[PDB]
Protein backbone atom coordinates (compact mmCIF):
# COMPACT_ATOMS: atom_id res chain seq x y z
CA UNK A 1 0.00 0.00 0.00
CA UNK A 2 0.80 3.75 0.28
CA UNK A 3 2.01 5.52 3.02
CA UNK A 4 4.15 2.99 3.50
CA UNK A 5 7.27 2.08 1.75
CA UNK A 6 7.04 -1.44 2.60
CA UNK A 7 4.77 -4.18 2.46
CA UNK A 8 2.52 -4.58 5.36
CA UNK A 9 -0.90 -6.12 6.52
CA UNK A 10 -3.31 -4.83 9.26
CA UNK A 11 -4.40 -8.44 10.04
CA UNK A 12 -2.53 -8.40 13.30
CA UNK A 13 1.33 -7.04 14.84
CA UNK A 14 4.52 -8.18 13.70
CA UNK A 15 6.86 -9.06 16.60
CA UNK A 16 10.73 -8.35 16.51
CA UNK A 17 13.37 -10.42 18.98
CA UNK A 18 16.57 -9.34 19.43
CA UNK A 19 19.24 -12.30 17.96
CA UNK A 20 20.77 -12.37 21.53
CA UNK A 21 17.40 -13.11 23.24
CA UNK A 22 16.19 -16.88 23.00
CA UNK A 23 12.64 -17.07 22.24
CA UNK A 24 10.70 -19.82 23.71
CA UNK A 25 11.90 -18.79 27.37
CA UNK A 26 9.60 -18.43 30.18
CA UNK A 27 10.33 -14.79 30.37
CA UNK A 28 9.68 -14.36 26.57
CA UNK A 29 6.76 -16.25 26.18
CA UNK A 30 4.97 -15.13 29.58
CA UNK A 31 5.33 -11.42 27.88
CA UNK A 32 4.15 -12.84 24.47
CA UNK A 33 1.22 -14.26 25.88
CA UNK A 34 -0.27 -10.94 27.35
CA UNK A 35 1.24 -8.81 24.68
CA UNK A 36 -1.46 -10.54 22.19
CA UNK A 37 -4.26 -8.30 23.57
CA UNK A 38 -2.33 -4.88 22.31
CA UNK A 39 -4.07 -6.49 18.68
CA UNK A 40 -7.25 -5.18 19.09
CA UNK A 41 -6.62 -1.88 20.64
CA UNK A 42 -3.99 -1.23 17.94
CA UNK A 43 -6.64 -1.70 15.33
CA UNK A 44 -9.15 0.14 17.49
CA UNK A 45 -6.48 2.82 17.63
CA UNK A 46 -5.94 2.87 13.39
CA UNK A 47 -9.52 3.02 13.06
CA UNK A 48 -10.83 6.35 13.72
CA UNK A 49 -7.27 8.15 12.13
CA UNK A 50 -6.52 5.90 9.03
CA UNK A 51 -3.08 8.05 8.97
CA UNK A 52 -1.28 6.33 11.82
CA UNK A 53 2.09 5.02 11.63
CA UNK A 54 3.78 2.48 13.72
CA UNK A 55 2.67 1.99 16.69
CA UNK A 56 4.90 0.05 18.73
CA UNK A 57 5.12 -1.92 22.55
CA UNK A 58 8.87 -2.42 23.66
CA UNK A 59 8.76 -4.30 26.64
CA UNK A 60 11.60 -4.53 29.52
CA UNK A 61 12.69 -8.54 28.41
CA UNK A 62 13.52 -7.22 25.23
CA UNK A 63 11.00 -7.66 22.37
CA UNK A 64 9.22 -5.46 20.36
CA UNK A 65 5.75 -5.65 18.98
CA UNK A 66 4.34 -3.38 16.01
CA UNK A 67 1.71 -2.59 14.23
CA UNK A 68 0.82 -3.03 11.19
CA UNK A 69 3.04 -5.50 10.97
CA UNK A 70 5.55 -5.97 8.60
CA UNK A 71 8.97 -7.95 7.65
CA UNK A 72 11.99 -6.77 9.42
CA UNK A 73 15.28 -5.14 7.69
CA UNK A 74 24.20 -8.76 7.00
CA UNK A 75 23.50 -9.46 10.83
CA UNK A 76 20.67 -7.36 12.84
CA UNK A 77 21.74 -5.80 16.36
CA UNK A 78 18.34 -3.98 16.68
CA UNK A 79 17.81 -3.96 20.76
CA UNK A 80 14.23 -1.91 21.42
CA UNK A 81 15.46 -1.00 24.76
CA UNK A 82 18.68 1.01 23.27
CA UNK A 83 16.57 3.45 21.21
CA UNK A 84 16.52 7.10 21.95
CA UNK A 85 12.31 6.94 22.17
CA UNK A 86 12.78 4.36 25.31
CA UNK A 87 15.39 5.55 27.34
CA UNK A 88 13.84 8.94 27.34
CA UNK A 89 10.78 7.47 28.79
CA UNK A 90 12.78 4.97 30.95
CA UNK A 91 14.01 7.51 33.29
CA UNK A 92 14.98 10.97 33.56
CA UNK A 93 17.68 13.50 32.37
CA UNK B 1 59.94 -62.80 29.35
CA UNK B 2 60.84 -58.99 30.08
CA UNK B 3 56.92 -58.47 30.21
CA UNK B 4 56.21 -60.71 33.06
CA UNK B 5 58.87 -59.01 35.38
CA UNK B 6 56.49 -56.20 36.03
CA UNK B 7 53.73 -58.31 37.05
CA UNK B 8 53.49 -56.92 40.34
CA UNK B 9 53.89 -53.13 39.72
CA UNK B 10 51.67 -52.94 36.55
CA UNK B 11 48.90 -53.97 38.81
CA UNK B 12 49.53 -51.60 41.70
CA UNK B 13 49.96 -48.73 39.24
CA UNK B 14 46.73 -49.63 37.98
CA UNK B 15 44.58 -50.35 41.14
CA UNK B 16 46.11 -46.42 42.10
CA UNK B 17 44.67 -45.31 38.56
CA UNK B 18 41.55 -46.59 38.81
CA UNK B 19 41.18 -45.12 42.99
CA UNK B 20 42.27 -41.74 41.30
CA UNK B 21 39.96 -41.81 38.89
CA UNK B 22 36.83 -42.76 41.70
CA UNK B 23 38.07 -39.48 43.63
CA UNK B 24 38.07 -37.65 40.23
CA UNK B 25 34.50 -38.89 39.78
CA UNK B 26 33.88 -37.84 42.90
CA UNK B 27 35.53 -34.47 42.58
CA UNK B 28 34.27 -32.99 39.23
CA UNK B 29 31.22 -34.97 38.71
CA UNK B 30 29.57 -33.14 35.79
CA UNK B 31 31.47 -29.75 35.99
CA UNK B 32 33.29 -29.71 33.21
CA UNK B 33 30.29 -28.23 31.00
CA UNK B 34 30.55 -24.97 29.25
CA UNK B 35 28.45 -22.59 27.14
CA UNK B 36 29.55 -21.83 23.70
CA UNK B 37 29.54 -17.53 24.83
CA UNK B 38 31.23 -17.32 28.13
CA UNK B 39 28.49 -15.27 29.34
CA UNK B 40 25.60 -18.21 29.59
CA UNK B 41 26.30 -20.14 33.36
CA UNK B 42 23.34 -22.41 33.35
CA UNK B 43 22.08 -24.93 30.58
CA UNK B 44 18.88 -22.92 30.55
CA UNK B 45 20.20 -19.90 29.57
CA UNK B 46 22.31 -21.70 26.88
CA UNK B 47 19.78 -22.13 24.16
CA UNK B 48 19.33 -19.93 20.83
CA UNK B 49 21.70 -17.91 18.74
CA UNK B 50 24.00 -15.05 20.45
CA UNK B 51 26.25 -12.62 18.77
CA UNK B 52 30.34 -13.52 18.28
CA UNK B 53 32.65 -10.81 18.08
CA UNK B 54 35.73 -11.86 16.15
CA UNK B 55 39.48 -12.04 17.30
CA UNK B 56 38.19 -9.79 20.37
CA UNK B 57 36.72 -6.67 17.63
CA UNK B 58 33.57 -4.87 18.13
CA UNK B 59 33.07 -3.71 14.97
CA UNK B 60 32.95 -7.27 13.14
CA UNK B 61 30.44 -9.13 14.55
CA UNK B 62 29.05 -12.41 13.31
CA UNK B 63 26.03 -14.83 14.52
CA UNK B 64 26.71 -17.96 15.81
CA UNK B 65 24.26 -20.63 18.11
CA UNK B 66 25.00 -21.53 22.09
CA UNK B 67 25.24 -24.95 22.53
CA UNK B 68 25.73 -26.33 26.08
CA UNK B 69 29.27 -28.25 25.52
CA UNK B 70 30.71 -30.76 27.83
CA UNK B 71 34.83 -31.16 27.75
CA UNK B 72 36.47 -33.92 25.55
CA UNK B 73 38.19 -35.40 28.30
CA UNK B 74 35.57 -35.49 31.57
CA UNK B 75 35.18 -37.00 34.47
CA UNK B 76 31.62 -37.73 34.48
CA UNK B 77 32.27 -41.71 35.26
CA UNK B 78 35.03 -44.23 35.75
CA UNK B 79 35.46 -45.41 32.27
CA UNK B 80 36.21 -41.42 31.24
CA UNK B 81 37.86 -40.55 34.54
CA UNK B 82 40.42 -43.03 33.62
CA UNK B 83 40.70 -41.94 30.01
CA UNK B 84 41.44 -38.45 31.09
CA UNK B 85 43.90 -39.71 34.08
CA UNK B 86 45.74 -41.58 31.36
CA UNK B 87 46.12 -38.53 29.02
CA UNK B 88 47.62 -37.02 31.88
CA UNK B 89 49.53 -39.32 33.10
CA UNK B 90 51.25 -39.37 29.20
CA UNK B 91 51.53 -35.81 30.37
CA UNK B 92 50.02 -34.15 27.40
CA UNK B 93 47.28 -31.37 27.55
CA UNK B 94 47.24 -31.86 31.59
CA UNK B 95 47.63 -28.06 31.98
CA UNK B 96 44.36 -27.44 30.04
C1 LIG C 1 -2.51 -16.86 27.70
O1 LIG C 1 -2.63 -18.08 27.01
C2 LIG C 1 -3.77 -18.85 27.45
C3 LIG C 1 -3.72 -20.15 26.69
O2 LIG C 1 -2.95 -20.03 25.51
C4 LIG C 1 -5.08 -18.07 27.24
O3 LIG C 1 -6.10 -18.75 27.95
C5 LIG C 1 -7.15 -19.28 27.12
O4 LIG C 1 -7.97 -18.29 26.50
C6 LIG C 1 -9.04 -18.83 25.70
C7 LIG C 1 -9.71 -17.66 25.02
O5 LIG C 1 -9.39 -16.43 25.65
C8 LIG C 1 -9.99 -19.63 26.59
O6 LIG C 1 -11.00 -20.21 25.77
C9 LIG C 1 -12.31 -20.03 26.37
O7 LIG C 1 -12.23 -19.54 27.71
C10 LIG C 1 -13.52 -19.20 28.23
C11 LIG C 1 -13.30 -18.64 29.61
O8 LIG C 1 -13.20 -17.22 29.59
C12 LIG C 1 -14.43 -20.43 28.23
O9 LIG C 1 -15.57 -20.17 27.41
C13 LIG C 1 -13.69 -21.66 27.71
O10 LIG C 1 -12.72 -22.08 28.65
C14 LIG C 1 -13.01 -21.39 26.36
N1 LIG C 1 -13.98 -21.47 25.27
C15 LIG C 1 -13.79 -22.22 24.19
C16 LIG C 1 -12.51 -23.01 24.13
O11 LIG C 1 -14.62 -22.27 23.28
C17 LIG C 1 -9.22 -20.73 27.31
O12 LIG C 1 -10.07 -21.39 28.25
C18 LIG C 1 -8.02 -20.15 28.05
N2 LIG C 1 -7.26 -21.18 28.77
C19 LIG C 1 -6.57 -22.22 28.27
C20 LIG C 1 -6.56 -22.42 26.78
O13 LIG C 1 -5.97 -23.00 29.01
C21 LIG C 1 -4.99 -16.65 27.78
O14 LIG C 1 -6.10 -15.89 27.33
C22 LIG C 1 -3.70 -15.97 27.35
N3 LIG C 1 -3.59 -14.66 27.97
C23 LIG C 1 -3.86 -13.52 27.32
C24 LIG C 1 -3.70 -12.26 28.10
O15 LIG C 1 -4.23 -13.52 26.15
C1 LIG D 1 -7.02 14.24 14.30
O1 LIG D 1 -6.41 15.49 13.96
C2 LIG D 1 -7.20 16.27 13.05
C3 LIG D 1 -6.37 17.50 12.71
O2 LIG D 1 -5.12 17.14 12.15
C4 LIG D 1 -8.54 16.61 13.68
O3 LIG D 1 -9.33 17.33 12.74
C5 LIG D 1 -9.27 15.34 14.11
O4 LIG D 1 -10.45 15.67 14.82
C6 LIG D 1 -8.36 14.48 14.99
N1 LIG D 1 -9.02 13.24 15.35
C7 LIG D 1 -9.42 12.31 14.47
C8 LIG D 1 -10.08 11.10 15.06
O5 LIG D 1 -9.26 12.43 13.26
Amino acid sequence: DANFGRQISYQHAAVHIPTDIYEGSTIVLNELNWTSALDEVFKKNREEDPSLLWQVFGSATGLARYYPASPWVKIDLYDVRRRPWYIQGAASP
Amino acid sequence: VAIRTIGNIMIVTTLLQFMFACIGVQLFKGKFYRCTDEAKSNPEECRGLFILYKDGDVDSPVVRERIWQNSDFNFDNVLSAMMALFTVSTFEGWPA
